[PDB]
């Protein structure tokens, strides 16, 4: 994702921006994934080490 | 008193040139010309000054 943005492009409509907005939702589309998958396989350890 | 760079709040923090002046111990940079000028620093006495080998 982008590192640490600023205002001016964000407010003068910039595509930049536009393309930049698009790519973070993206990465916290697969975050979420990483996350439910880390969630059920850090559950089947718990289990299998019980 | 002169020109600098300087980075502005453009998202990848792009550079740009502006006027500063040194005075009674304050670092001001100007805005447009006769337009009154902002504070860098509130006293350069209190200040390091980084040569900054890593950018």
């Amino acid at each position: 994702m982008t590192v640490k943005l600023d205002f001016e492009e964000c407010l003068k409509d910039s595509p930049r921006f536009r393309a930049s907005i698009e790519l973070v939702e993206a990465e916290v589309s697969e975050l979420e994934t990483r996350l439910e998958k880390l969630l059920k396989l850090g559950t089947g350890l718990l289990e299998s080490g019980r | 008193e002169g020109h600098l760079f300087k980075r502005a709040s453009n998202a990848f923090k792009t550079w740009s040139r502006r006027w500063f002046t040194i005075q009674s111990n304050q670092l001001v940079y100007q805005k447009k010309y006769k337009d009154p000028v902002t504070v860098v620093v509130d006293d350069l006495r209190l200040c390091t000054v980084k040569l900054c080998p890593d950018s």
